[PDB]
Formats: C-alpha cells, sequence, structure tokens
RNA sequence: UAAGGUGAUAUGAACCGUUAUAACCGGCGAUUUCCGAAUGGGGAAACCCAGUGUGUUUCGACACACUAUCAUUAACUGAAUCCAUAGGUUAAUGAGGCGAACCGGGGGAACUGAAACAUCUAAGUACCCCGAGGAAAAGAAAUCAACCGAGAUUCCCCCAG
RNA sequence: AGGGUGACAGCCCCGUACACAAAAAUGCACAUGCUGUGAGCUCGAUGAGUAGGGCGGGACACGUGGUAUCCUGUCUGAAUA
RNA sequence: UUUUGUAUAAUGGGUCAGCGACUUAUAUUCUGUAGCAAGGUUAACCGAAUAGGGGAGCCGAAGGGAAACCGAGUCUUAACUGGGCGUUAAGUUGCAGGGUAUAGACCCGAAACCCGGUGAUCUAGCCAUGGGCAGGUUGAAGGUUGGGUAACACUAACUGGAGGACCGAACCGACUAAUGUUGAAAAAUUAGCGGAUGACUUGUGGCUGGGGGUGAAAGGCCAAUCAAACCGGGAGAUAGCU
RNA sequence: GUUUAUUAAAAACACAGCACUGUGCAAACACGAAAGUGGACGUAUACGGUGUGACGCCUGCCCGGUGCCGGAAGGUUAAUU
RNA sequence: UGAGCCUUGAUGUGUAGGAUAGGUGGGAGGCUUUGAAGUGUGGACGCCAGUCUGCAUGGAGCCGACCUUGAAAUACCACCCUUUAAUGUUUGAUGUUCUAACGUUGACCCGUAAUCCGGGUUGCGGACAGUGUCUGGUGGGUAGUUUGACUGGGGCGGUCU
RNA sequence: GCUUGACUGCGAGCGUGACGGCGCGAGCAGGUGCGAAAGCAGGUCAUAGUGAUCCGGUGGUUCUGAAUGGAAGGGCCAUC
C-alpha cells in the first residue's frame, strides 16, 4: 500500500516517503491517529506541490540573504570610534549593541542578534574580523577598525 | 441485514453442486464485518458494517470520499 | 331543458310547479357525523380517555380548531467532554394507505416427463416480497460481420425444429 | 342502423343519415408570462479495486465440454491512444 | 360391462325429465378434391383492405459421398469384370378428411407431492389471576409427664395433628354388564365401579402452528379430521388401472 | 399416579431410587439464517442426555466385531502452491 | 528463521611459473598521515599450499611487463564469470512479547428517572477467538429415490445369454 | 519339409432372422505360401467361447478447421 507518512515511525517514516506496506498498522490504527494519510493518486502529488512549493520559494530565499552577507563584503572595513587609553586599552567597550547602529548607518541595516563575535568584545583596539549568522552556512568576513579618538 | 454499508453488496443465492451433480439452494455470503475508523474530518470514529472488499475499496479510494458519497446516498452514521 | 315533478318496493299524504328558483340532465363550488392508512393517546373496527388555545351579557363541564410517525431543510435549545457532536422542541414540505391487468426487480417449489430414477424435465413455471408507469423495461455498440459490408433499442415473418 | 308501439311499421313514437350547440371544468396540441433549467463556443477531459486472473456458483439454446461470451459470493489485480 | 365363457347367485342402473364424454390450435404425412404446373406458393406487412401489392422464404425439377468434392452419375477401392445408392414414372399450393406430433388432447376418479395462508373458543403442555374439596376414620414428628440412665439411650402415658394415609358425597375419572347400535345421544343411558388435601380438580385470560407444535409415550392430541390438520392455490397433478 | 377423547387402563407410561455421560458459565443442551431468549436471575450438593426402575441380596466371563475415549510418532491424505 | 535479493567485495594451487595468474575490454603504475608495509591476532577459503578481511599495534612507504607465461600480475580503473557472504529488505517456518483492529453476557459517565442501545472512560483478552469464502472428515438430523422379472397364487428355492 | 492365406479390397448368388443382425459362397484384383505342376490356402471336421448404442483412449488420414493461417475439436479408417 502507498499510504504516505508524517512523523518518524520505527525504521523509517522519513517524513514524506511513499511505501509498500500492509493494511494493518495503517487504516486499523496508525492512520487512525495522525501519522500517515491515504496515499491516493491525489495526495501522492498534493505534497509534491509542497515539495515543489516550499522548495524553490522559502529555500533559495537564503540567497535573498547570502548576498547581504556580500553587501557586507563590498565594504570590508568599517570604523567605530570610542575613547582609548594610550597604547590601545580603550576604557569601556565595543558593544555587540553599538556595532549594530555602527553598520545600521553604513548601509547593511542590522539589529543586535545576528552579530556573531569571538570573545566578549571589545576592549583592545585596531583590527578585528567578524563572522556572522545572517542565516546558516556562508558566513560573512567583516572587519572593524576601531579608532581611539 | 447483511448489507455491506459501503458497496450495498449482500447475500446471493445459487447452488451446492454435488458430485452426482444434484443442485441445491444456498447462500453465498460476504465476510463482512463491523470495523471502526478514524476521521480527522469529523473528530469521531464511527463504525460501519463493511464487506471484504468493503474495506479494500475504502483503502484505494479516500476513507473520506465515502462518507461524502454516502451522505448523498442519504444515510446517517 | 322544461311542462310537469316530491328515486325504488310504492300506494296514499301534505305539497312543488305549469314561461322560467317545480322537477330533471351537465359544469363548479358548499356541507360532508362516527369508523377506518387513522395521524392527540388507548381499543375487542364505527368506541373509551386527553392536552394546548377559544367561546359565552352562562366564560364550571361540555362546545370547537390543532397535537402520530419517520425522511428533508431550517431556526432554536443542547450531553458524557473544551470546541464540538449525539441528544432534544419547534416550523415547513413530502411520504404512509387503497388499487384489475399488464411491467422491472428480491426470493422461487413440487406434482409431472424421462414409461422407475438421481443429471436433465416441468421452469425460472406456480406462489411469496418489493417497486413503478402509462406503458414498464431495454437503447445510442467496448455490436455484428468476414477482408464485402452492416450501424441504438423494442416488435412481427423467415432462417429452422 | 336500431329500438317502442295491442300481430310483422322506411312515413305513429324514440332515433337514424345530415347539419348544428357550451355559461362552467377540463384533458391533448401550439403560443405566452413567472420560479428552476441550462443553451453557445472554444480549448479540454474520455468514468480502476475497474478490466483481467485463482476458487464457488449462476446467466448464455450451449448440461465443463475442445467452451469463447456474460454475472459475481470469495480471494486478487492491470494497461492509460 | 367384462370375459374362454354369463339367465347368471359376476358388474351398473329406483323412475322420468334436462346436461354429460374423441375436441381445439399448430405442426406433419397419406387419401379425396380443386387451381396452376417444371413449376407451385406466399409469409409478416402495405392496403384503395377478403382485391392488389409484398416472392423474404418454403417445396420441386440431381443425385452420390461422412466430408472435401464429383455429378447422370457418385461412393466404394490402388482399381474393379464389380458392387451400393442414383438417372429413366411431376410437382406444388389450398380445401375436406384418415393418421401422427405437441398440447388437460376422448370424458369422469385417486392415495399423494409442492406453495401461501387459517386455526390452541376441542384437545396436549405451560403461564398468570380467582375459585372447589359434605361427613366420618387412622393418629407419624414434636411437646409434656412419670419411670429409667452417670448423663444419653430407651420408656409409658398424655397431649399434639403428619400423610401423592383410610371409608366415602359434591367434584374429577371410566373397570364390568345389559340397554341403545336408521339412538333420547355421530361414545350416551342405567346398575355397579376408581381417585376424592393431590402428580387433585375448575373459571377467565395468555402462550406454543403443520415435517411444526404438544405428548407421565398410545402415533396419542392439535375444532366429530391425524403415520403429517384445515382452507386456497400449482390443478384439468399423474393414473400402462376401472 | 398416567395413557390409546370414541372397542386396549394393562404386566404398558410416569415414579422416587441407581448408574453412565456431557456441562467452569457468554455452560452443555435447546428454539431462532440472525438478533435475541430458554437452561437460570441457576453455577457441578448445579444443569442436560442415555439406559435402569422402591426396598433386600446382588449384578460373573468376553474389547475379537461395531460404536465410542484417548495417543500423536509414522504410512496415507483436501483446498492451496 | 528459510529462500528472493539490489549493492558489496570477493575466489580461480593446469604443467613450468614471486604460486590457489578468473575470463577478458582497459593495462605502467595507482593507493598512500581521510597515517603505508612490518608484525599481533580474530576469523575467512584449504589440493596442510596460500588467499580473503575485522581490529589493534605500527609509521613514510607497499605493488611490474619482467626473465618465465597459451593468458603475466590480484598495480589500479572498466563489465562480469563461476564460487559467494553482507547489511537493506521481501516473505514464508517456529517460538517471544506488544496494542490500536477484533472480542468483552466486568467497572463507571452521559443522552436518561431506562438491566435496550449508541457514544465515552476503565479493566480483561487479543491478533488469538469469532464471521466469510473455499476445502478433507463426519453427517438416518433431514430430504429425494431405488430395492428386477419369470413363477401352476406370493414368498422361498431355482432360473435369466 | 517348407512356410504365414489366421492375407488386404471385393463379391454373382443364397441361407436365417419382426428387426438390429448372423451365416455359407464360387469367382475378380493386388499381392503371398506350398506343389514341378493340375491345383490347394481369406484360419482350426462342422456347429458354443459372447455385449448394441453412448461416452472417452491410442494411431492413421487436411476429409472438416466458425474472420485467414494454424490449431483445438469433429469426421472418416484400425482400434481399444
Ligand atoms: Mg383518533
Ligand atoms: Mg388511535
Ligand atoms: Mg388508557
Ligand atoms: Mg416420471
Ligand atoms: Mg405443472
Ligand atoms: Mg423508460
Ligand atoms: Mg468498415
Ligand atoms: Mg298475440
Ligand atoms: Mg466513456
Ligand atoms: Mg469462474
Ligand atoms: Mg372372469
Ligand atoms: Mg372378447
Ligand atoms: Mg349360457
Ligand atoms: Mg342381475
Ligand atoms: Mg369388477
Ligand atoms: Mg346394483
Ligand atoms: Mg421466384
Ligand atoms: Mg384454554
Ligand atoms: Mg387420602
Ligand atoms: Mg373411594
Ligand atoms: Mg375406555
Ligand atoms: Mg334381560
Ligand atoms: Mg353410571
Ligand atoms: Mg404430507
Ligand atoms: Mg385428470
Ligand atoms: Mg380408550
Ligand atoms: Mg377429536
Ligand atoms: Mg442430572
Ligand atoms: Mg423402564
Ligand atoms: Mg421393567
Ligand atoms: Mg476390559
Ligand atoms: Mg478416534
Ligand atoms: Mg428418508
Ligand atoms: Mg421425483
Ligand atoms: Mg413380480
Ligand atoms: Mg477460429
Ligand atoms: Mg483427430
Amino acid at each position: 500500500m502507498q499510504v504516505i507518512l508524517l512523523d518518524k515511525v520505527a525504521n523509517l517514516g522519513s517524513l514524506g516517503d511513499q511505501v509498500n506496506v500492509k493494511a494493518g498498522y495503517a487504516r486499523n490504527f496508525l492512520v487512525p491517529q495522525g501519522k500517515a494519510v491515504p496515499a491516493t493518486k491525489k495526495n501522492i502529488e498534493f505534497f509534491e506541490a509542497r515539495r515543489a512549493e516550499l522548495e524553490a520559494k522559502l529555500a533559495e530565499v537564503l540567497a535573498a540573504a547570502n548576498a547581504r552577507a556580500e553587501k557586507i563584503n563590498a565594504l570590508e572595513t568599517v570604523t567605530i570610534a570610542s575613547k582609548a587609553g594610550d597604547e590601545g586599552k580603550l576604557f569601556g567597550s565595543i558593544g555587540t549593541r553599538d556595532i549594530a547602529d555602527a553598520v545600521t548607518a553604513a548601509g547593511v541595516e542590522v539589529a543586535k542578534s545576528e552579530v556573531r563575535l569571538p570573545n566578549g568584545v571589545l576592549r583592545t583596539t585596531g583590527e578585528h574580523e567578524v563572522s556572522f549568522q545572517v542565516h546558516s552556512e556562508v558566513f560573512a568576513k567583516v572587519i572593524v577598525n576601531v579608532v581611539a579618538e | 441485514s447483511r448489507v455491506c454499508q459501503v458497496t450495498g453488496k449482500r447475500p446471493v443465492t445459487g447452488n451446492n453442486r454435488s458430485h452426482a451433480l444434484n443442485a441445491t439452494k444456498r447462500r453465498f455470503l460476504p465476510n463482512l464485518h463491523s470495523h471502526r475508523f478514524w476521521v480527522e474530518s469529523e473528530k469521531r470514529f464511527v463504525t460501519l458494517r463493511v464487506s471484504a472488499k468493503g474495506m479494500r475499496v475504502i483503502d484505494k479510494k479516500g476513507i473520506d470520499t465515502v462518507l461524502a458519497e454516502l451522505r448523498a446516498r442519504g444515510e446517517k452514521y
């Protein structure tokens, strides 16, 4: 039987994989408990609309981000300034927060979230790269040069 | 009555044919049962008298398509 | 339409008429008790007992109209149980029951014949049940045909015992 | 034609051939209003537990026969111009 | 009438009156007859309608072989000097009849089988609810008492009132006899007879339905009917018999 | 005590009593395609079926046959495949 | 736990031969810290001669037409052959458990002031039981029938060409 | 002693039967056996030793072959 599934199910139930399976678990109980559906010649392509709907759409719209991580990469150096101590040591901190507005006005609008860093920055001045979480994979590669004043 | 609530279906007469070849009146009968179902459509279970193939069909076809048919055919459940 | 009539046994009464309300024929309404599908309930058919409304210069018991069942749709009220659903009251509409044959279906004998008798016969006959119309049923080729062609169905004569 | 009339009537009587008639309701037919009805065209679409098979029965004039064909109680089960 | 055979003491008929038994349709063959004739003749149908249309079709003029096939021949066989069937004698449609077929098929009659009804107002068993058993007997268990036991046992008396107990009316039943036997009566009557507090009897009403019921069991009862009820129906069953 | 209503009232039937045997309950059994009932508002000291027929003393031998119970190793063996 | 299996990688002592060279299209190298041979074992094929592979140890290196040979390297990379195992899986065979089908003539809620039912909850069984279709045994429980003729009556004996 | 006439197709003409059948038969042809040959041989000195039809089996044979070719099947022949 073709009855298509939903959740895991022992062995398989790979969310959406058609089957050759006995009428028992199905109809009898399984299906009768939110867990699969009659894999009619209708349903069998109902979810194919979903596989072919959710895909090209919301999926590749990760590229409707990818390049905003490249918009970023167009300007590979932005400056933020906030008092230093002679020889580097700047009193307060470069803030996960501040670094928002600091690129909110430099094109790539952003909010405090995104912004992945390495250590509870900042304190030391000069050169600092930064990887971002704009989505999943291809991070950014931004650098910020901190002037004193 | 032995009516397969899905496919009408019912007892059907014919013969026992002995070797010596003598006819005899008889009944053929469906293996029909009173099986239960789920229906995320109506949030009930229901239970309807149904044939051998009485089920076999409601499997290929939509478990839900029937109730609809049957709703036209004018019966309660 | 009309000179007469108030059906029969079937007289007689006491009357109705005789130029258009005597009577009679025809169309259409009016009334149409009680039984009975009987349908407010009950029953030993023609009877017993109700509830809801209304009636009185008399608003007691009686009078009088609605109240059976399902299917359908609607509004309303509405469980185990949240929603719902089942449940319930109401409203509208429809149905019920009776019928001669023929007709389509569900069931379907035996006597008989075979010179016994079991296959076979009678026979899908008789009967039982359901259903419906003026007819019902069938009907618009997944048919025939035989290399040529035919062109839904029902019916009649042949082919042919 | 036929019937009646005191016996057996073309011409006594009712009728018959023929020619006429409806205030009212009505069936069937045509036309017309109102509710529902879809018509049209173009491009489509071409009826799966279904055919078909194993088992039992049954319908076919055809009695399982060398028995195609149809129906299906039972179990199964395609192709898609 | 039936028989070898009947006055027959073998069957039938009381008499008269009226009815009552070889048909009808189709098919088929022979005879008669009529028309056409190597032709004969339409069937449904049309129709001005018994006319006339309509020759689909049937029969016949060619037969022999299973058949292919050949044909005044053909089969037979490898072939027959042969042999079998054939060629040499007209048919056909209708009318009337003698047959035969199928049909209730010349009338009348079963015992029975089958289908659907109707009946537990009789009767069998049950159920529910009221009834009925005059009179007279026997005298179980128990109790009390006195005896007796170590106490029990046992015991006597007195009480008490058991029992499909006894006799015996009503009430139920039916053993014998005689009567009745075209009855008083389609099971009675009379003299007797059995049970009569029980597995008793009875009123009213329910319930069980036909290969079914019910049955203290006889195949008994199931409406004067029972080895398969009644009524209607298959049904004119079938009848080599009368 | 019962019976052949209507030729048989008996040595026949019933009977307490005995035996065998089936039933653990949604019981065996029985009516009914079935649903549902009865058995029973019972529960093996209960219920059905068979024979035997108070009580007394008793009920020997035969399982070859036929019926049955039990065994499940083997031979044989249906649909199906 | 049998067989079906797609992929896997695998095996072949002719006779000589680095000796258990597959046949063959491709064939001078591939693989190599995604740690290599060397050993240390486990087991795999056994012609007691040598292969397959799991794991650890190891640590920068292992294999060559050759020269032999019909085919010459199992050097890799192609399609496969016998011989074949491996999950993955498909189903039979048997035993195990499970819960959601099915049963429930246990318990409770509700419709509902109802020993029916349906719905719900809970306990218990549970893929058994039960019902269908098929199928072997049984089957006087029921049903339909047969069970000859002659014959010095019938029967019985005898006879039937 | 040779041998297979216990042959194949036929059959004038008869006998005997209600029938269905049964039987006797010289000769004709093909081909045998034996005799040199005339000739004899279609089973046993005669008369008992048997089972119709149906249905199916085996082989032979286009005779048939349901659109055609085939085939199944059916005919015919022997045969069980
Ligand atoms: Mg009334
Ligand atoms: Mg009433
Ligand atoms: Mg009352
Ligand atoms: Mg007969
Ligand atoms: Mg008849
Ligand atoms: Mg019509
Ligand atoms: Mg054409
Ligand atoms: Mg006169
Ligand atoms: Mg179509
Ligand atoms: Mg079949
Ligand atoms: Mg005589
Ligand atoms: Mg005579
Ligand atoms: Mg004399
Ligand atoms: Mg006399
Ligand atoms: Mg006589
Ligand atoms: Mg006399
Ligand atoms: Mg002509
Ligand atoms: Mg009574
Ligand atoms: Mg007494
Ligand atoms: Mg007495
Ligand atoms: Mg008597
Ligand atoms: Mg005297
Ligand atoms: Mg007396
Ligand atoms: Mg009878
Ligand atoms: Mg008669
Ligand atoms: Mg008597
Ligand atoms: Mg009587
Ligand atoms: Mg007992
Ligand atoms: Mg006895
Ligand atoms: Mg005795
Ligand atoms: Mg013994
Ligand atoms: Mg045994
Ligand atoms: Mg019998
Ligand atoms: Mg008979
Ligand atoms: Mg005799
Ligand atoms: Mg053919
Ligand atoms: Mg043949």
